């Protein structure tokens, strides 16, 4: 009741996480899947009427949803900004995962590992509205609008700032008294650049970790495959051909024949097709995530513990990948804790003071005001407190004095 | 008209990323996506009138002056 | 009639032991244990930092520290009782069972 | 234009909210509950192909993630942090919910 | 079957949209505290169990 | 000056607009300049 542990040191920590945005668009000739364009089975097809047109209806509703999604998650941004071209960001890097010059398409040097561990029956695919090259101009606007002007450029026009006084705003914005920064600037650019590196080496080590990006590349292969194996299905038919067939029977019989893989076929597509949908709303789900993640842990700071990152956040870097996105988190962890004497509030002459910010704390013979997340003590003093009543209503309030700065001057 | 997925030979005309694309004209300049098509190309109706097809632009470019 | 259900992976026991860390770390160390080790903190300090959170000065739990403590007990005792007393509050879980 | 109410007093106040989390996990084999025992019935059943297989693959998709719900919602805590042996909450009891 | 498994699959579906709620209200109702008001229960939010 | 960081409007750089951390020694770019006193017209009262 008495105890409180401080953190005397902490960790900036980069933190990688990965979203899917959008499937591979695929629209299918359900004539050419159904019939293989050959008459007599058209000539069937058309008397099931609407579920020729309706499947085509429904699957250009998710290829269309496709660019919606993929438009909301990168094309937050007013302008195209651009990096100046000198970058002394305060000794933070910031090379690795702004363009990279010699990359054709100007992606990254992280935006490249990314591209390479991710990896017609009727059936086509469409191509996405923006290319991998305009997404990585999106990620690149992002990053060069949160390097060189903090939040500023989700509000309005980027307004610059020197980048140390940017993280100085953002630890400022965490409980961390903003001195704290400057005062270990070097460290902190050191922790981030090697927190940095770490990813490069993490990425590398093995594909098992994009698995939510490789997930959405397989599952619409796997469903594929599956649609293009169940033309090898006779449903009760004498043949799974249709021309074969065609060539054995006459009319009459052939047409039950037939019949029978029309509906088969069509009752794999409509159950393809269903799967789809149900796939296309779990995208979405996770494209309005992302689509929140760079509104607010990209366009400005969240105080929402644990939506951004573990530890407090600071700010995130958008880097683009196949069929989705990946933000690295920057976020403060404390990381070196001691245990402190700690009373409510103190006594002076008979009126009970209490911190104004910071918590009252004891290394056991003197007694101090620290910053909530980061031991730092100061003399406790009329400034750093305010009084509320008397000596008695509070439960474990200790007894002290108070150095009231004022008096001294008026020695004069 | 855009024929999804097909190369000219198969079929004013313009090879696109998306598909031979027939009736519009090509405008290397960039604007906005007035209509969509595919792997960065647009079209509209700018002005002495026919369909153009461009590259889109993603927005004016900016050179923030940080310091 | 081919129809099977599965154990779920964690028992009963197990969401109990989770809840009951969850819980202890909520008590002990306030947010502290959502980004660092579970730091502790003296309780109504806590309470004090929270109510800080809501634009209310850290004074005004003090000096009404043994109301506010009456205030909570009090209102456990009210879910307690409610939850005891009529089935009908768990509508959102046994909906899920039902349907 | 001039007038403003302030709360002079406060309640405490504990509301009750709750959410589902996970499904039973429930999976089918589409061969015994399509067919049963049959062996005829069962080559039959192989002319409508993928369906099968497809099915219960479904099922168990939906099986499987009824645990990383039940992980993402509860397994967020590092250590299992043990309640202190004594009580000194400043008076908030804790005994009904622990 | 395949009625009922399409209909688990819509079911499942918004049972992961009430365990991605409970997820966020565990990480921000239980190890922090929310500022977004009628997230928590009605009133200004406190702390949850 | 120093300003609020949203809207222009300089106030005069004084010990209650600001508060001390330490030597300059540690401060990348930080400048030298005066900070007025609020108490000096009754320091000299
Ligand atoms: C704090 O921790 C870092 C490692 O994260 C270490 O390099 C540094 O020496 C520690 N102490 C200081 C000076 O903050
Ligand atoms: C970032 O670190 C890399 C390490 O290889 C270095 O080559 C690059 O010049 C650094 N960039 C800046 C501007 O700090
Ligand atoms: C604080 O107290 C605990 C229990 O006595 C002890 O294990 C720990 O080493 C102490 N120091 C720290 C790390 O705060
Ligand atoms: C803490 O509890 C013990 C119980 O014996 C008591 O003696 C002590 O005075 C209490 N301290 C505070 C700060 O309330
Ligand atoms: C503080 O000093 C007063 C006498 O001036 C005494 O009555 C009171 O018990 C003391 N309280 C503590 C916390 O020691
Ligand atoms: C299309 O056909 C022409 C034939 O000369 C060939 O050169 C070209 O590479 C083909 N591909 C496309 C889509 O332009
Ligand atoms: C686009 O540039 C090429 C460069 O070879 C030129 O031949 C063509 O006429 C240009 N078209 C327009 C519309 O300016
Ligand atoms: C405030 O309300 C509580 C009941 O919620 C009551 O016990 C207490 O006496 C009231 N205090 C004032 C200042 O009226
Ligand atoms: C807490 O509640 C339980 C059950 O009513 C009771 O037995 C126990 O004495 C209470 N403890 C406190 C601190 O009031
Ligand atoms: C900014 O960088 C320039 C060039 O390195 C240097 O001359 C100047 O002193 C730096 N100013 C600050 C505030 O660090
Ligand atoms: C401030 O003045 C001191 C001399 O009193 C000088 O040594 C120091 O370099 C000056 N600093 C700046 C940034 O003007």
């Amino acid at each position: 009741n008495n105890s409180i542990a401080i953190p005397t040191n902490f960790t900036i920590s980069v933190t990688t996480e990965i979203l899917p945005v959008s499937m591979t668009k695929t629209s299918v000739d359900c004539t050419m899947y159904i019939c293989g364009d050959s008459t007599e089975c058209s000539n069937l097809l058309l008397q099931y009427g609407s579920f020729c047109t309706q499947l085509n209806r429904a699957l250009t509703g998710i290829a269309v949803e496709q660019d919606k999604n993929t438009q909301e998650v990168f094309a937050q941004v007013k302008q195209i900004y651009k990096t100046p071209p000198i970058k002394d960001f305060g000794g933070f890097n910031f090379s690795q995962i702004l363009p990279d010059p010699s990359k054709p398409s100007k992606r990254s040097f992280i935006e490249d590992l990314l591209f390479n561990k991710v990896t017609f029956n009727g059936l086509t695919v469409l191509p996405p509205l923006l290319t991998d090259e305009m997404i990585a101009q999106y990620t690149s606007a992002l990053l060069a609008g949160t390097i060189t002007s903090g939040w500023t450029f989700g509000a309005g026009a980027a307004l610059q700032i020197p980048f140390a006084m940017q993280m100085a705003y953002r630890f400022n914005g965490i409980g961390v008294t903003q001195n704290v920064l400057y005062e270990n600037q070097k460290l902190i650019a050191n922790q981030f650049n090697s927190a940095i590196g770490k990813i490069q080496d993490s990425l590398s080590s093995t594909a098992s970790a994009l698995g939510k990006l490789q997930d959405v590349v397989n599952q619409n292969a796997q469903a594929l495959n599956t649609l293009v194996k169940q033309l090898s299905s006779n449903f009760g038919a004498i043949s799974s051909v249709l021309n074969d067939i065609l060539s054995r029977l006459d009319p009459p019989e052939a047409e039950v024949q037939i019949d029978r893989l029309i509906t088969g076929r069509l009752q794999s597509l409509q159950t393809y097709v269903t799967q789809q949908l149900i796939r296309a709303a779990e995208i979405r789900a996770s494209a309005n995530l992302a689509a929140t993640k760079m509104s607010e842990c990209v366009l400005g700071q969240s105080k929402r513990v644990d939506f951004c990152g573990k530890g407090y956040h600071l700010m995130s870097f958008p880097q683009s990948a196949p069929h989705g996105v990946v933000f690295l988190h920057v976020t403060y962890v404390p990381a070196q804790e001691k245990n402190f004497t700690t009373a409510p509030a103190i006594c002076h002459d008979g009126k009970a003071h209490f911190p104004r910010e910071g918590v009252f704390v004891s290394n056991g013979t003197h007694w101090f005001v620290t910053q909530r997340n980061f031991y730092e003590p100061q003399i406790i003093t009329t400034d750093n407190t305010f009084v509320s009543g008397n000596c008695d209503v509070v439960i474990g309030i200790v007894n002290n004095t108070v150095y009231d700065p004022l008096q001294p001057e008026l020695d004069s | 008209v855009l024929y999804q997925g097909v190369n000219c030979t198969e079929v004013n005309v313009f090879q696109t990323r998306a598909g031979c694309l027939i009736g519009a004209e090509h405008v290397n300049n960039s604007y906005e996506c007035d209509i969509p098509i595919g792997a960065g190309i647009c079209a509209s109706y700018q002005t002495s009138q026919s369909i153009i097809a461009y590259t889109m632009s993603l927005g004016v470019e900016n050179s923030v002056a940080y310091s």
